[PDB]
């Protein structure tokens, strides 16, 4: 049956997908409900506004048209979620139907209060990336949660800005926030609680969490937070260079006035087509089109913001890949031996260059990280050199930005939960040295091996891979309802385990895998040698 | 006209204790609270954070004068109440309403004192952790009647006289009726 | 039975003492004979003679005199070894007799013709100890060899420098050359075998012992080395600036003249107590009196030497202790926590001032010293403060040093054996948490187990103490022999096999109650000292 | 006259190895060695070291003139006979004694030629693995009849023609007899 149901704005009809398992009740699917009026013409590089009402009843069983983008260009190879530029193909498949008017979101409702709502924010990085790739219909079945999967402005469109009036930028951002407005205010007709509004997403997505929770605008909003392979201040997370990047699309698409209101007209008279398959190649390590740092939307530099408390208590749960930066050693990844000693001297140097490129503390700190990061009961090993540049990637950018966050968030007495991910599905064309790598948590959260291998993740799934997608789906969803890993379903050797809070004195995480454990301290050193050693080099 | 509680000899404090997970932090805050005393020196209503963070909002009689003093992270901002004469036994009512870093107080009838302190001001007011209600602990002991404390929908004064778990009494604090 | 042996400048006569023990054999003690003319008057400040016949029969039975020296007075404390600052009222009684007549060396014979011989250079630091307290008559009659144990001109009257050529320095050293000198060619005599004279030493003596590596002094003088928790490349090796203290004293006594041979002149006319009472402090973490870089006997200062490989291929057996800075951490050692935070930094800052005290490296390099330093996982311990600080003081001083000259002896093709000791007597005054401080590796090369607690060694030893005593005197006394301690005498000891320590695979044995042969000692803390820190 | 050798069309090398374990680093080095021939461009006597070390030691004959050209940690320090003739077929005996950078080159009754290098130089020949006589492999190979290597108290080609376990002969070296 296709049950209809009203919203503030008119009503829409759905459908009743059944799953392939048999564990799993009926999911109603309401694909394409838009939450934003289309900034196609002169609502250009303007914040959305609410929707318009329509007279009888709309139409919704079709996913929604995609944002514009261009996949097959120079993307940010590093920032992307290895699942998603490894099988760039089938990722095409989802960006087809390309158009400007993609603000729409799609809800995924399971069929002991009114159901908790989770809302996804995707990407890896802030151009590429749309929210059909993902079906919440097993989460939602699962955890008798609602699943809610959005579209928003992305690169050019969505993030371009000046600095000035002109163009303040953090157009997804607002979109974001439009689509959580929407969603407090229209989902208790769904059956959703629109008091346990649970925002998580990964990667660039998981950005956009840290940056939503430092927003005024999101207020009550949401309740929570899943913030996981991602923070607001690693070196990618925002912009704060965004004018000469502009300026640059700017000169390179046939208009750059020395006014900035003139030149955002120009942009706002061009087809979006054109600006967007431009190419504009950010410094390495970084963006040129992301969340600026303005005033209205962040007021201030991430960093900042949280050391001084600018933040409302959310209930956080965040999390880190044991290696991330796969991509990192990449050119090296195809040899019988690791890295050579002249090249492990190479990486690491441009690494510094283009990270911090001090020219004071450019030989002191090259020659101590040199050190930190070799294994000196092995120094001549060569494959314990590619094992130590991808644990020094995922460790500068992934591992200690994390723990900062989380540090930060609980010195300001809010409850964080930290998990490591260790496991990973057998991929095809992935090295066997290689593990978990950036992304390579979202199969198991979204409930892919309960339903076989599909065209975005085609490794074929064990039994221990249901197990373990089974727990973190209910480790989610427990927490998306009560704001507690453990409290409201109890697990059915992760029995026994209890997941505690993340202290600063005493930095107690979870240990998720194949063998859980609730260890003590993630990488204590090296992140020791991140967060209080090099600030005084 | 609410549930009027009264001071007595010696002295008296009702503290009102938040649950440990559901320790509220708000951008804005509204405090409200009719009262009648001849005191020259109190103070009435002393908002803490949780343990260690400096955080506090204080609702304080000040040479007669009374006066909101609150730290929210970077420097001291107190408006204050000081073109009256408030403490000459009658029932008054006051109400503060803090915005970020503007603050906004209200007597009776007299027209609204704004506060706008220069700079960039912090405006999260962090973890508040206890509710306390007479100034015993900091040093001015109150002697008065009190009325009516309505602050972002929990009205301690309300729940005082249904002997709430959370709700505790030391002193000579009494209840009309 | 009291044996009379001729030497090659007259004869002697020894006694034929019995050990205590059943298993081993009786020894020949000569006790006392004399390797050089004594420095009384103008021989003073000069190098040593060969000695002068005397007709008739010498008697060597009594214990020589030590040389002049004060024990009681400012003393460097820190490289002292553990058992000599503690029982320093009983040490005290062997120096008792000091006289400027004190160069002797005592021979304990016992009873493949040919023996091998063992010189031990003593002395924890250059200004105190003498041959007498190390009864080497059990190490003798265990292992078949002829130990020979001498003294030598200590602090101001054996080490007193000006630069210049009113006085070159290092008479220690001279008469340490010397007694060597004297053993090669008379040993023959009394059995021994003037081709297999090893020489070790402990502390500061074994700085002594790899100061006779490079010097050409001592070409063909001895053929083997067994230099333990000592290096002639650590701070307190070799006397930098000897011109300075040289003054100082001078002023100090009462004659303090520009010209510093009228200098060296007004102080040959002293006594020898007088120069001895008188403090001379040097700066923490070196010496004032000492080896000197002359080019005599030093040529140029030992860092460089062994760096252009200016040794005669010895073959070496160095180690270490696992920790040998107990005395580094005192003022903490009775508390009921360990080293609070404000106390362990200022401890660091204090140790970088002394010892580095450069102006630019200062913020960067304490910084850094303090992160590798402290485990991270249990932060806040404070117990786990005192083993870090104990651990950092080992491993620049003796530790760092050691594997650094054990590669670059290894690097031009010399055999290198390292050891590194962890087994500690148990004594009374010690802490628990402490481990094999500096020196505790003597009463097991010297077999005092095997004869009971002595006056200067009075823990009691077990079972474990006598079986691990037998297996260092074994190694010992088989790199004696053949330079390699494994092959003569076979011995949890018997499946080991001791390699040599290579460069490339730093290989050593891990001497204690549980043997093994490892691959590399500290690698992390070792590689942070040798190759980080001179970046900073 | 000793155990004379002579080397044949194409020439050979002749090489005693030290075990391992015994290669002998010496501060002083002593050469002494007789022969007869008429060449012009040769290298007679080759003393190495083991892998790595640079020292070695060079007696050669180039441009009619006998010489010594030894690395020992510096640089290349040569001394020649220069002023005479020594390639006419007569027996000549040349000696050499090294004392560190000090060398001093004889050759049978003409005054010996003494050099004392400026500047500090290093002394010890570090672990010397071959002697090599013939000279074939360093590329001017020998022809003609030596006698009595002395080198170091290693009477060379004594021990060579009485068949040690340590010396091999290669090429065209025969003994004389
Ligand atoms: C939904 O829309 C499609 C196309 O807009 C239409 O073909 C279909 O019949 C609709 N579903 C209904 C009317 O149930
Ligand atoms: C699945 O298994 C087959 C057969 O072993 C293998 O060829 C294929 O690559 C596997 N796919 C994945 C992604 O595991
Ligand atoms: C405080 O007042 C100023 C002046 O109108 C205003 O710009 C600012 O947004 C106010 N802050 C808050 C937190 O309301
Ligand atoms: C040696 O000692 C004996 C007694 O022990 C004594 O009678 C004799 O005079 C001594 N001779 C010398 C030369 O000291
Ligand atoms: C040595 O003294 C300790 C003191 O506790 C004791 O435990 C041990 O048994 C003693 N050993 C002998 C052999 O007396
Ligand atoms: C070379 O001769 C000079 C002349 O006195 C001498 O000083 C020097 O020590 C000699 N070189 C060596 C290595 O002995
Ligand atoms: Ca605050
Ligand atoms: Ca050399």
């Amino acid at each position: 049956r296709f049950p209809v149901v009203n919203t503030a704005y008119g009503r829409v009809r759905g459908v009743r997908r059944e799953l392939n398992n048999e564990i799993l009740g009926p999911v109603v699917q309401f694909l394409g409900v838009p939450y934003a009026t289309p900034p196609l013409g002169a609502r250009r590089f303007q914040p959305p506004e609410a929707p318009a009402s329509w007279p009888g009843v709309r139409n919704a069983t079709t996913l929604p048209p995609a944002c514009p983008q261009n996949l097959h260009g120079a993307l940010p190879a590093i920032m992307l979620p290895v699942w998603f530029t490894d099988n760039l193909e089938a990722a095409a498949t989802y960006v087809q139907n390309q158009s400007e008017d993609c603000l729409y979101l799609n809800l995924y409702v399971p069929t002991s209060g009114k159901k908790p709502v989770m809302l996804f924010l995707h990407g890896g990085s802030y151009m590429e990336g749309t929210g059909n790739m993902f079906d919440g219909s097993v989460l939602a079945a699962y955890g008798n949660v609602i699943v809610v999967t959005l579209n928003y402005r992305l690169g050019v469109l969505g993030f371009l800005s000046t600095g000035d009036q002109a163009a303040k930028g953090n157009y997804g951002l607002l979109d974001q926030i439009q689509a959580l407005r929407w969603l407090s205010e229209n989902i208790a007709h769904f059956g959703g609680d629109p008091e346990r509004i649970t925002i998580f997403g990964s990667g660039a997505g998981a950005s956009c969490v840290n940056l939503l929770i430092l927003s005024h605008h999101s207020e009550g909003l949401f309740q929570k937070a899943i913030a996981q392979s991602g923070t607001a201040i690693s070196s990618w997370s925002v912009n704060y260079q965004p004018l000469k990047y502009t300026r640059l699309l700017a000169a390179k698409v046939g208009c750059d006035r020395e006014d900035s209101t003139e030149a955002v007209e120009c942009l706002r008279r061009k087809s979006s087509r054109e600006l967007v398959d431009q190419d504009v190649q950010p410094a390495r390590y970084h963006i040129a089109f992301g969340p600026v740092v303005d005033g209205d939307v962040v007021p201030d530099d991430p960093e900042i913001l949280m050391q001084q408390g600018e933040f409302l208590n959310y209930d956080m749960l965040i999390g880190v890949n044991q290696g991330e930066g796969l991509k990192f050693v990449e050119d090296s990844a195809e040899s019988e031996d690791g890295v050579s000693a002249s090249a492990f001297d190479f990486t690491v140097s441009n690494f510094v260059d283009n990270l911090y490129g001090y020219p004071e503390g450019k030989d002191v700190l090259r020659e101590t990280i040199k050190f930190m990061y070799t294994d000196w009961a092995d120094r001549d090993n060569g494959e314990m050199r590619r094992k130590t540049l991808l644990a020094l990637f995922t460790d500068h950018q992934w591992v200690a930005p994390a723990v900062a966050t989380a540090k930060l968030h609980a010195d300001y007495q809010s409850p964080v939960y930290f998990y490591t991910f260790y496991h990973h599905c057998q991929a095809e064309g992935r090295p066997e040295w290689a593990d978990a790598a950036h992304g390579d948590e979202l199969p198991y959260v979204f409930g892919v091996p309960m339903v076989g291998a599909t065209d975005l993740f085609p490794c074929n799934f064990s039994k221990n891979d249901v197990m373990l997608s089974a727990v973190v789906m209910t480790y989610w969803t427990n927490f998306a309802k009560t704001g507690d890993p453990n409290q409201p379903v109890p697990q059915d050797r992760f029995e026994e385990v209890v997941w505690s809070k993340f202290n600063s004195k005493e930095k107690q995480y979870l240990h998720i895998g194949l063998k859980p454990r609730v260890r003590d301290n993630y990488r204590a050193n090296k992140v020791a040698f991140w967060l209080e050693l090099v600030p005084h080099l | 006209a609410g549930t009027t509680y009264i001071f007595s000899k010696g002295g008296g404090q009702i503290t009102y204790k938040w649950p440990p997970n559901d320790r509220p932090s708000t951008r804005a805050d509204r405090l409200a609270i009719g009262f009648s005393t001849v005191q020259k020196e109190a103070v009435l209503v002393r908002v803490d954070s949780s343990s260690g963070l400096g955080d506090y909002l204080e609702l304080h009689i000040h040479q007669g004068k009374i006066g909101v003093k609150f730290n929210v992270g970077t420097d001291d901002i107190a408006i204050e109440e000081s073109n009256a004469i408030i403490n000459d036994g009658k029932y008054h009512v006051v109400r503060f309403t803090r915005s970020g870093g503007n603050a906004t107080l209200q007597v009776d009838s007299w027209p609204v004192i704004e506060r706008y302190p220069a700079g960039r001001q912090l405006t999260i007011f962090n973890s508040q952790a206890t509710i306390i209600i007479g100034g015993k602990e900091q040093g001015q002991p109150f002697q008065g009647q009190l009325s009516g404390l309505y602050y972002n929908g929990l009205k301690v004064l309300n729940m005082a006289a249904e002997n709430d778990a959370n709700i505790a009494i030391v002193g000579n604090v009494r209840l009309v009726g």
